[PDB]
């Protein structure tokens, strides 16, 4: 049915991006 | 403290007259530019949407169950004796049913007699304007039983024992799927499993359940379900003046001068419900006929 | 005074103490002073610009009786959620030029929040920022068949908690919670878009005079903040049940890039003005816009 | 801090006026005052 | 800040009743418009920023009892110092031979 979205997928997708994003600025700010 | 009106430098509101003009020009040009961008961006967005089908329909996946008399709080309270008390309620019924008379469906060209019994859902092509302006299935007020607005009670409607119908939210492309024969909760007030989507109403509250003993359902062909044949809806632009199927209920023995609650539940495979939306395929009402 | 070589009474009276007794601190002292003074101008501006898009929906919400484009909850996530981290980062910015070379400000002639700042943020950057937000707002609605032209005056029937037969221009019927779930879902990108534009406003407000590349993006705090801000926003929409606790629902991917151009346009506009300030020390660019 | 305070009290006062007039009004303006005031308290604690 | 806010709130308060809105709600807007206009997060931003700058002063043994005093040194136009102790080392010391 065209009235269903695999929200959980992009939901998890977003989670992943944000989690990854945090570690990146973290790496940057803790530059050594 | 507020003497910026004038100065030796001829500042108006603390500002020079010529420069005012210069600022005015900048703002005007700039603001026009932004709007010109904004509108142009919007024009794009217009062209990213089809004119026949919406791009996203996931939100309306659970259908809804509206009522004809839209009470400020789903509550009906009035005097049977007093016309004025129920006059306002009556008016709402009048407007909705106005576009349903046999006379209203004057043009045979745009009206198809679907039939006098439920029949196969009528798929009407792919949703494109390659075909023409598609056809609508009719619906006579006579189909409503003993709750006909313009017939037995043309202006009276119900002075006591009021009628109340439910309606399915008009939805593009919904293919209803009637429930299978074997459902444990299913109470078979009718045996029409093949071509009807049943709606049954119960008090929900035990106190209310006792309060109303019986209710009378009226359906096309004496069947208490939406006709599968009428659907699917093809869109307002594609199908102007499309008529939603109507199902009516008239309550029988009732408790007067008391408040009771009735829960109307649609059933079928393709129907969901939510404990946060009291109207998402479910239905509640508070009703009190005080004399 | 000098901590180890000074009278105790004088030290208490003094507003500043030197432990090492290195008189050189004064030099660093004024250096920081004139430096922090500027960076505050920068910092204050970033938050201020945000208010124009913050407030704007509320205004039109009354003017044209449309569904509310932005929730108060999200605003808090901007003023006090995302925006803060970049705002702190601004202070770390190094001096554009050697400040020690310039004269003391005059407390009458030069002020912290000048008239220019307002016109720059409230008048221009914020207004562009707001336009990006509305674009996204109109886009989402249309993409679910709620056409911009058709959204006028719709507020009244919209916010009613009982009218569940609202008609979209496509022609479908919607229940209260659904169309609310949409209004909430619509609110979330407005917030998101706000971060997208606040990207540009952050960069441009990193420098007053020199170009962006000229200053260089060596400020680690600023960089970490952008990622932190972005991550927070993203998480804010995709954590389990945010639409339950804070009434903020997930986002369909194409939404994220809704206003990337709007912000880019912002970045382009400020940079070209910075160049215009550079090329010519003429007053019109300076007096009107050099906050 | 004082200026923010005036807004908060103003938010708090606003909710009362709102509650009396409408029916079941949204707790938005109220929520605003609490956070606004809290900000000052937190700010004050840090400053002290 | 407030000066523009009142103007906006008042102007809206006018255009509110210009449209079919009652005094009862028109005030609610004027309050709300002025309210949401008020900056909120800025207070803690500025304060945190100020303390941070002082830290580096304290890193180099430059301390200030009053936090809001760091900016004053940069914003000065005239100075006056005491020759003894402040400028001198206040020690009789071998000068020239
Ligand atoms: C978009 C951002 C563009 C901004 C930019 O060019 O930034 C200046 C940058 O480059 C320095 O500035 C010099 C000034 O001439 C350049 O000649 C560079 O060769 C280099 O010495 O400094 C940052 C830290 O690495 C930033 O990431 C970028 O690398
Ligand atoms: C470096 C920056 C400025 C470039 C622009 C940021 C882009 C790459 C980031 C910022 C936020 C991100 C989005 C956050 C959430 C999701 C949900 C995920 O399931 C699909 C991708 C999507 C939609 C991401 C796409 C990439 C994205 C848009
Ligand atoms: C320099 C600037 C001003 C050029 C302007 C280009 C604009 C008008 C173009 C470039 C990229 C385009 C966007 C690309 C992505 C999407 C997602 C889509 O689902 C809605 C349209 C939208 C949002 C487009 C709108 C039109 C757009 C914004
Ligand atoms: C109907 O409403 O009216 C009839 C009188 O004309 C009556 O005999 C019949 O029982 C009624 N039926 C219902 C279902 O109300
Ligand atoms: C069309 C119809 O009535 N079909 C029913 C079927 O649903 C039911 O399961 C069966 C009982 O065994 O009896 C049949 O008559
Ligand atoms: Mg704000
Ligand atoms: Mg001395």
């Amino acid at each position: 049915d065209p009235f269903y979205y695999d929200y959980e997928t992009v939901r998890n997708g977003g989670l992943i991006f944000a989690a990854l994003a945090f570690i990146v600025g973290l790496i940057i700010i803790l530059s050594k | 403290k507020k003497f910026i009106w004038n100065s030796e430098k001829k500042e108006f509101l603390g500002r020079t007259g010529g420069s005012w003009f210069k600022i005015l020009l900048f703002y005007v040009i700039f603001y026009g530019c932004l709007a010109g961008i904004f509108i142009g961006t919007i024009q794009v967005m217009l062209l990213t949407i089809s004119e026949f089908k919406p791009t996203y329909q996931d939100r309306v996946a659970p259908p809804g169950l509206t009522q004809i008399p839209q009470s400020q709080k789903t509550e009906i309270s009035f005097r049977p004796n007093d016309p004025q008390s129920y006059e306002s309620y009556v008016v709402s019924i009048v407007r909705f049913l106005e576009k349903y008379k046999d006379l209203a469906q004057k043009d045979d060209m745009i009206f198809e007699d679907c039939g006098n019994v439920p029949s196969e859902l009528k798929e009407r092509g792919e949703y494109n304007n390659e075909r023409g302006e598609r056809k609508v299935c009719r619906f006579r007020l006579e189909w409503l039983g003993n709750c006909s607005g313009l017939n037995d009670e043309t202006y009276g409607y119900k002075d006591g024992k009021p009628c109340v119908i439910i309606k399915l939210n008009r939805v593009l492309g919904f293919k209803p799927k009637p429930p299978k024969n074997e459902s444990l909760e299913t109470y078979p007030v009718m045996k029409y499993n093949p071509y009807v989507l049943p709606v049954h109403c119960t008090g929900k509250r035990d106190e209310d359940k006792e309060k109303v003993g019986t209710m009378e359902y009226f359906g096309l062909g004496g069947y208490p379900g939406f006709p599968l044949q009428y659907y699917p809806y093809y869109g307002k632009l594609l199908q102007p003046k499309y008529l939603q199927p109507l199902m009516a209920v008239q309550f029988t023995n009732l408790t007067m001068d008391t408040e009771i609650r009735i829960e109307c539940k649609a059933y079928g495979e393709n129907i969901g419900y939510s404990e946060k939306d009291r109207f998402q395929g479910r239905f509640d009402v508070k009703i009190e006929v005080k004399s | 005074a000098m901590g180890i070589a000074g009278s105790d009474v004088s030290k208490q009276a003094a507003d500043m103490i030197l432990l090492d007794d290195n008189f050189a601190s004064i030099v660093t002292g004024v250096e920081e002073g004139r430096l922090i003074f500027d960076n505050l101008k920068k910092s204050i501006a970033y938050t201020l610009t945000s208010n124009i898009p913050e407030i704007t929906p509320f205004l039109i919400f009354i003017i044209a009786n449309i569904p509310l484009p932005l929730g108060t909850v999200t605003i808090l996530c901007i003023d006090l959620g995302t925006d803060m981290v970049p705002a702190i980062s601004l202070a770390y910015e190094q001096a554009e030029s050697d400040i020690m070379k310039r004269q003391p400000r005059n407390p009458k002639t030069d002020k912290l929040v000048n008239e220019q700042l307002i016109s720059m943020a409230y008048g221009q950057i914020g207004m562009i920022q707001a336009l990006g937000g509305f674009f996204t707002y109109f886009v989402i609605l249309a993409e679910n068949g709620f056409l911009p032209i058709h959204l006028l005056g719709l507020r009244v029937n919209w916010d009613d908690r009982w009218i569940n037969d609202v008609e979209d221009s496509y022609g479908q019927q919607w229940t209260y919670e659904q169309r609310k779930i949409v209004e909430f879902t619509c609110h979330t990108p407005f917030f998101v878009t706000i971060v997208v534009v606040q990207w540009a406003d952050l960069v441009i407000c990193k420098t007053r005079r020199n170009s962006v590349f000229q200053q260089g993006m060596k400020n680690k705090i600023l960089i970490f903040g952008l990622f932190e801000e972005t991550a927070l926003a993203a998480f804010l929409s995709y954590c389990p049940g945010m639409g339950v606790a804070l009434r903020m629902y997930p986002l369909k991917p194409t939404w994220w890039f809704c206003a990337f151009p709007y912000s880019l346009l912002i970045f382009v506009y400020d940079e070209v003005r910075k160049l215009i300030i550079r090329r010519r020390p003429g007053g019109w660019v300076e007096k009107e816009t050099y906050y | 801090s004082m200026l923010l305070w005036i807004g908060a009290i103003l938010c708090f006062l606003a909710y009362g006026i709102q509650a009396a007039t409408e029916e079941e009004p949204q707790n938005d303006n109220l929520y605003l005052g609490v956070v606004l005031s809290a900000v000052v308290i937190i700010t004050g604690c840090f400053s002290y | 800040i407030t000066g523009v806010a009142v103007f906006l709130g008042v102007s809206f308060f006018i255009l509110s009743l210009i449209l079919e809105y009652t005094w009862l709600e028109a005030v609610i807007f004027l309050i709300g418009i002025i309210v949401a206009n008020v900056p909120e997060g800025l207070l803690a931003t500025v304060t945190v920023c100020l303390t941070l700058t002082a830290k580096r002063m304290a890193r180099k043994n430059c301390l200030v009892k009053n936090l809001e005093a760091v900016e004053t040194l940069g914003s000065t136009s005239t100075i006056c110092s005491d020759k003894t102790g402040t400028l001198t080392q206040n020690r009789m010391t071998v000068a020239h031979m």
